[PDB]
């Protein structure tokens, strides 16, 4: 199917505690594979998937470099930010960047990414075009104006278009025993009584990768949105995924309810039930 | 294989 | 400035039998700012060993964390996650429910 590179920075200032903390990580779809910590003893891009362990020493010796020169410059993008909004050394506060390519099933770009934020909120973002800019209040209109002078988005889209598309593909094969393999979830209804008079009905899915997926109950072939408990869907530690979807209905009308599921892994969405 | 950052905010 | 409250789910990575080792999960997300503190209890008191992810966010920004420790439940343990945040007056502690 289609397949997606991403990475996250997160640059986090802390007065009186030393320079700031920058933490790099990357992902390939739900995939993390390497990782960056300026806290770590000894700061390096580390592997955190066994198929990028295969590249050589050019490439994490480069990653590294890029890192630390990386956390340079957000660290410089703090004390700017700091300007921008007219505060003062003594809080703390956080940047965080987040960037890159999807690819088709044929390898082709679908579309490109370069997302920032301040604080938390949307501070600049590059356009679909990935020649032109958003941003978000009058502080990010100053650094739109710099980038605009010294022709950034060209440099972001000759990055977009090209070595992120190709490295992803190069990640794709090397990988591909686990990347480009789908695992379906695993699943079942269960049945708590809540009085008398109510039940719960529960449907879990259980070890499925990738993340996404839908869960929905149908009362009468209605969809019940509005009345269904839905859980974030959660990591289960051994690269898969795990979420659940609850409803409260009346005793003795259980059977009327229906459990839909939705996963890249199945080959059609699947219906259940709660079999007593 | 991630992107060079070169101009500042 | 703006922040936001951790959401907390405490679960095993397996289906819980009684006896046999599993991993307790738990997963803190939607948070900001990045600083937090979470521990893992064992019948109220701290688990050592108890290992994280590397600090990732999602597509609002909000940050997600997971916490994991080896384990094997049995009848009468009961654990439990406590999680302390800016956001927090006083630390928050979540039971482990076998059924969520």
């Amino acid at each position: 199917g289609s397949h997606s590179m991403r990475y996250f920075y997160t640059a986090m200032s802390r007065p009186g505690r030393g320079e700031p903390r920058f933490i790099a990580v990357g992902y390939v779809d739900d995939t993390q594979f390497v990782r960056f910590d300026s806290d770590a003893a000894s700061p390096r891009m580390a592997p955190r998937a066994p198929w990028i362990e295969q590249e050589g020493p050019e490439y994490w010796d480069g990653e590294t470099r890029n890192m630390k020169a990386s956390a340079q410059t957000y660290r410089e993008n703090l004390r700017i930010a700091l300007r921008y909004y007219n505060q003062s050394e003594a809080g703390s506060h956080i940047i965080q960047v987040m960037y890159g390519c999807d690819v088709g099933p044929d390898g082709r770009l679908l579309r490109g990414h370069d997302q920032s934020a301040y604080d938390g909120k949307d501070y600049i973002a590059l356009n679909e075009d990935l020649s032109s800019w958003t941003a978000a209040d009058t502080a990010a209109q100053i650094t739109q104006r710099k980038w605009e002078a010294a022709r950034v988005a060209e440099q972001l889209r000759a990055y977009l278009e090209g070595l992120c598309v190709e490295w992803l593909r190069r990640y794709l094969e090397n990988g591909k025993e686990t990347l480009q393999r789908a695992d379906p979830p695993k699943t079942h209804v269960t049945h708590h009584p809540i009085s008398d008079h109510e039940a719960t009905l529960r449907c879990w899915a259980l070890g499925f990768y990738p993340a996404e997926i839908t869960l929905t109950w149908q009362r009468d072939g209605e969809d019940q949105t509005q009345d269904t408990e839905l859980v974030e869907t959660r990591p289960a530690g051994d690269r898969t995924f795990q979420k659940w979807a609850a409803v409260v209905v009346p005793s003795g009308e259980e059977q009327r309810y229906t459990c839909h599921v939705q996963h890249e892994g199945l080959p059609k969405p699947l219906t259940l039930r709660w079999e007593p | 294989l991630a992107l060079l950052t070169g101009v500042r905010w | 400035m703006i922040q936001r409250t951790p959401k907390i789910q405490v679960y095993s990575r397996h289906p819980a039998e009684n006896g046999k080792s599993n991993f307790l999960n738990c997963y803190v997300s939607g948070f900001h700012p990045s600083d937090i503190e979470v521990d893992l209890l064992k019948n109220g008191e701290r688990i050592e060993k108890v290992e994280h992810s590397d600090l990732s966010f999602s597509k609002d920004w909000s940050f997600y964390l997971l916490y994991y420790t080896e384990f094997t439940p049995t009848e009468k343990d009961e654990y439990a996650c406590r999680v302390n945040h800016v956001t927090l007056s006083q630390p928050k502690i979540v039971k482990w429910d076998r059924d969520m």
